[PDB]
């Protein structure tokens, strides 16, 4: 059918003519702006309310879904046509397949931006969504249905500027925790992504998540074999340990450190980098937390990463080392030196990156302060020289950056 | 003293 044929059929008072026409509009979309120009979107939306005719409900939801998956102008056309409250009403439809259409549709809309997300929320989509997931047995739900429900929830958690409303996140979180105990890889992935979004903010957002008791299950998922599961699990854990010392402690007490020998040696670059990033924030913690890194035998792994990884992962390793030397005890620093930290640290002093130079110089300064309390400054000096460190530190006196030439000047005058 | 916490956006 062409546009005009459909318009006539949809605008008739014959229900089956309306159904036939909507079926035709479905297959065409399966000329969007000509459909919109004819004003067919409000017709589709009104057809969603024909409870006595589930076939035309299905056909309309489908049509509205296609148009919504297009450009922003078309998505807002679908939205300003009123698809959001209409779809929300269909979440509790006695027709399961219709309810599923509404879930998927609300998912795409909410995943466009914070504005549409909050619109979906403010029309009250969360309660009926959570009601659908409140069943005693999740296996009673279609696997596609369950996946769509999970994906929709994560979109309601996604995006900042602004972050989702606190009450919304509060209502959603316990359901996300339960979904973390599911066995479907895709359900687990999206649930972990949802958690990663919520922990990507101020400590208050982290505290909400951590207080729900989600950390032990995250740590378990960290050890999964499926990369699409490990990646957001690691991100979520990583976000959490950016917080307070006690929030970081709960990650440690969950046994997360035991997974990191495999994470730090994972062949996938991204996993290595974010695991090292995660370690850097743990060594930014207290002395007792640093000691836990030691006891798990992770220091040689960090030394390994600093030596044999891609440069940006090396930078994260340099952060882990400097954070280690800033909060660590003299004893912890001695052990660090025995793991052979000096040479790979010196090798990176020639990097063209100003930030890593500042970071490494800070580590060197901290290690010297430890050597001083040992009365071993000369030996540390001789050690740094014998691995090419002195030549690099001196060259850094003619560096353009103020923090760099000040620090390197200080080190030279002070120990060399 | 103590080390520096860096958020995900602070890393990248």
């Amino acid at each position: 059918w062409s546009v005009e044929d459909i318009v006539k059929g949809i605008n008739s008072n014959n229900l089956e003519s309306q159904l036939q026409a909507t079926q035709a509009a479905r297959k065409l979309l399966s000329p969007i702006d000509n459909i919109i120009r004819a004003g067919l979107i409000p017709k589709f939306v009104s057809f969603l309310g024909k409870t006595d005719c589930s076939p035309i409900q299905f056909e309309s939801a489908w049509a509205l879904t296609n148009i919504a998956s297009g450009t922003s102008e078309q998505t807002k056309a679908v939205v300003d046509g009123g698809a959001i409250p209409a779809f929300i009403s269909l979440l509790a439809s006695p027709h399961a397949h219709i309810s599923e259409q509404a879930v998927w549709a609300l998912g795409n809309i909410a995943g466009d931006g914070s504005a549409f997300r909050d619109l979906v929320i403010k029309h009250g989509a969360i309660d009926p969504l959570l009601a659908l997931l409140a069943v005693p047995d999740l296996s009673t739900l279609a696997c596609g249905y369950l996946r769509n429900l999970t994906w929709t929830l994560s979109n309601l958690c996604r995006n900042k500027n602004p972050a989702p409303p606190l009450d919304a996140v509060e209502q959603i979180l316990p359901t996300l925790v339960r979904l973390l105990h599911h066995n479907d890889p895709e359900v687990l992935a999206d649930s972990c992504w949802a958690i990663s979004y919520l922990t990507d903010g101020p400590n208050e957002r982290i505290e909400m998540v951590v207080k729900k008791g989600v950390v032990p299950q995250l740590v378990k998922l960290l050890g999964a074999t499926e990369l699409p599961i490990v990646t957001p699990a690691l991100r979520a854990i990583g976000n959490i340990v950016t917080g307070t010392d006690e929030q970081t402690q709960k990650v440690i007490d969950a046994g997360a450190l035991a997974v990191f020998p495999s994470l730090l040696t994972n062949p996938k670059t991204n996993i290595q980098k974010e695991a090292t990033w995660t370690m850097s924030n743990i060594t930014a913690g207290r002395q007792d937390q640093i000691q836990q890194v030691v006891n798990h035998g992770l220091v040689p792994f960090l030394v390994g990463v600093l030596s044999k990884a891609d440069f940006k992962t090396q930078k994260e390793a340099a952060w882990a080392i400097t954070n280690y030397t800033s909060g660590g005890t003299v004893e912890q620093i001695v052990y660090l030196v025995h793991c052979g930290i000096i040479e790979p640290l010196m090798n990176l002093l020639s990097a063209k990156d100003t930030k890593i130079i500042q970071v490494i110089l800070d580590a060197i300064s901290n290690i010297f302060q430890a050597a001083e309390k040992l009365g071993e400054t000369e030996k540390l000096s001789i050690m740094i020289e014998e691995c090419g460190g002195l030549d690099k530190i001196e060259a850094l006196q003619r560096h353009e950056n103020e923090s760099v030439y000040k620090a390197s000047l200080n080190l030279i005058e002070k120990y060399f | 003293s103590q080390g520096t916490k860096r958020s995900y956006e602070q890393m990248e």
